[PDB]
RNA sequence: GUGAGGGGAGUGAAAUAGAUCCUGAAACCGCAUGCAUACAAGCAGUGGGAGCACCUUCGUGGUGUGACUGCGUACCUUUUG
RNA sequence: GUACUCUGGGGAUAACAGGCUGAUACCGCCCAAGAGUUCAUAUCGACGGCGGUGUUUGGCACCUCGAUGUCGGCUCAUCUCAUCCUGGGGCUGAAGCAGGUCCCAAGGGUAUGGCUGUUCGCCAUUUAAAGAGGUACGCGAGCUGGGUUUAGAACGUCGUGA
RNA sequence: GGGAAGCCUACCUCAAGAUAAGAUUUCCCUAGGACUUUAUGUCCUCUAAAGAGCCGUUCGAGACUAGGACGUUGAUAGGUU
């Protein structure tokens, strides 16, 4: 009975700012994922969702290693008989990079309502300025 | 592209001087009230919104009278969007008047409208599928859809399967047709072809865009 | 063909649940003050203004 | 409806002992109260667990419901299985 | 002897379909005498070797005999490329019009009849073409029942006879 | 850098349940109390707005639905000419 669990009303998040110009994909996607689940606090509980907004600047600025530039493809599949839509890497990252780190995110964490829950606490903007200017968020290291 | 919302009236042939016979349909066009101008700063895009057409006022609400009264035109039957750009918005006041004179004798449009209903249809009319034999030991099995798919793999139907339902009563638009002459003393347009819909529903004719 | 299974009450009451009834129009005549179906004739045989089966 | 049926009065220790008549259970079917439930996938439970509603010998208590979460593919026979 | 049959039982045990395997079959690759011709690794190619898929014929008996009920035809489709046409190229005994080999390419299209139950095959006439396959050799709680495989009768062979 | 009936656009239709539920124009609702657990609190008194629906005459809309037009300020349906 002494392990308690944190109190979902008592929870408090706070915004931070992370800058995603030339940051490997994978590393800053497990670093924004492992501060958004809450593992990082000291009442991190399984079943309560205990993590921190992040908003992500310059996302078409990514970049990966190699060249997967090219050979990374994403597909995506309509239930149709021939709907096997496939694309690259590089268009997608060029008209639509959110949908890239949504995924990369939404690869990492847990599948159910709590992760549900948990992604929408994820911005991602490609331009360098963001909306939420009045939520007063700090910039962070990575 | 700016176009005229009217109504079809019928079908009716013309003879030329050589003596051919031209199938032409008749659409008659009330001068359209230009009610409202979109711009790029203040809605995302450039349209312009006119009305056509009389209402009683005891059927157009007090939103649509304010609305009307703030664009300073009478109220119309029906309102309508144009998606148009620069260019074509030059002397295009809100409270203007788009006549028919806008097109030209000789000029290939596009007519879009609401074809008609044929109500819960089967296959054979629907999809033009091909009805079996009536005779030779036939069961009660004579216009039916037959098989469907496979047994085990995958053992489902697949989506987009064509099968019996509602026929018609869609939007349609039909292009590359010759307007074959223009009236502005009866404010009419006979375009060479047929258009869909019925005689009075309203058409909506527009420039071509393949050309 | 015949189902495998039975069906619980559950899904039988929700498939039920569109079977309700609805009120019929129903309003007080002017002249006879006696309430009545609407575009329609009193059972005694008046209707708007009129008096039918004369006695 | 001079019907069936029911509500009063009365008899009776007792009328949910009223003639479909001792006690009168389960499957099955209604009504009322309390909680949960209309963006989230599967033998429907189990170990945790916030909140809500009534009780109090007012609690590191009781009674119901229980969002969220880890794990988890019924029973018997016959078989190498 | 039972095809006039019946009972108790089995996927402990066969015929159809699935599974494992790839002897057989299909396709690809390596070396290469020789050949059309007197030479061009332009084009085939003996004697030998190494692999790939699971479309043929086979092997094994793991599911099904207290039932997975069909050879072909009709209607309706979906997918692969080992590409029939249309598209883009390299080489050539490519003057041009044409032909041959190989590479890329699956968007669309990809016949009507005679003879047989036919799948298949033969024939007549068209087209740019009348491709090869998988899906319980697709589809029979969608249709047909012409063939096979119940009960009747006859011929040919065998049996004394059933 | 050039480069194909291949891919993305381009053509037609559907599409904000896109729970990420978007945008534009206009219209409507501005009273008096009591109590408690002082909270978008609970009971009273006084008005029911803009609109939607029920109903009726009907359709080139339609299985039932849904959708379009009209309801004395009316040509919506029948009749008459
Ligand atoms: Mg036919
Ligand atoms: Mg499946
Ligand atoms: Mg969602
Ligand atoms: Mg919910
Ligand atoms: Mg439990
Ligand atoms: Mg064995
Ligand atoms: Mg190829
Ligand atoms: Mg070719
Ligand atoms: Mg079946």
């Amino acid at each position: 009975m002494k392990t308690l669990s944190a109190k979902p009303a008592e929870v408090q998040h706070d915004w931070f700012v992370v800058d995603a110009t030339g940051k490997t994909l994978g590393r800053l996607a497990t670093e924004i994922a492992r501060r958004l689940r809450g593992k990082h606090k000291t009442s991190y509980t399984p079943h309560v969702d205990t993590g921190d907004y992040i908003i992500v600047i310059n996302a078409e600025q990514v970049q990966v290693t190699g060249n997967k530039a090219l050979d990374k493809k994403y597909y995506r599949h309509t239930e149709f008989p021939g709907g096997l839509k496939e694309t690259n890497f590089e268009k997608l990252v060029a008209h639509k990079p959110e949908e890239i780190f949504e995924r990369a995110v939404k690869g990492m964490l847990p599948k159910g309502p709590l992760g549900y829950a948990m992604i929408k606490k994820m911005k991602v903007y490609a331009g360098s300025e963001h909306p939420h200017a009045a939520q007063q968020p700090q910039v962070l290291d990575i | 592209a700016i176009g005229l919302v009217g109504r079809k009236c019928g079908m009716t042939r013309i003879f030329t001087d050589a003596g051919v016979s031209v199938p032409v349909t008749v659409i008659e066009v009330d001068p359209n009230r230009i009610t409202q101008i979109k711009t790029l700063e203040t809605d995302g895009y450039q349209a312009v919104q006119v009305t056509t057409g009389e209402r009683r006022e005891s059927r157009v609400t007090n939103a649509q009278k304010g609305h009307f009264a703030k664009a300073g035109v009478a109220a119309g039957r029906l309102v309508k969007e144009f998606r148009v750009t620069e260019a074509e918005l030059e002397g295009r006041e809100v409270g203007g008047t788009i006549g028919v004179d806008l097109f030209t004798v000789g000029q290939i449009v596009d007519v879009t409208g609401q074809s008609k209903g044929k109500g819960f249809q089967g296959g054979v009319k629907r999809w033009n599928f091909r009805t079996q034999d009536a005779t030779h030991g036939n069961s009660v099995s004579h216009r039916v859809l037959g098989s469907t798919g496979q047994n085990q793999t995958p053992g489902r139907v697949f989506k987009g399967k064509k099968m019996a339902g509602h026929l018609g009563d869609e939007r349609v638009t039909v292009q590359g047709l010759e307007i074959v002459s223009v009236d502005t003393e009866r404010s009419v347009l006979v375009v060479k072809g047929a258009i869909p819909g019925a005689t009075g529903g309203d058409v909506i004719v527009r420039p071509t865009i393949k050309a | 063909a015949v189902q495998q299974n039975r069906k619980s009450r559950s899904r039988r009451d929700m498939r039920r649940s569109h079977d309700a009834l609805t009120e019929n129009a129903l309003t007080v005549d002017q002249a006879t003050g006696e309430t009545h179906r609407r575009h329609h004739v009193t059972k005694d045989g008046f209707y708007r203004g009129r008096q039918l089966f004369a006695k």
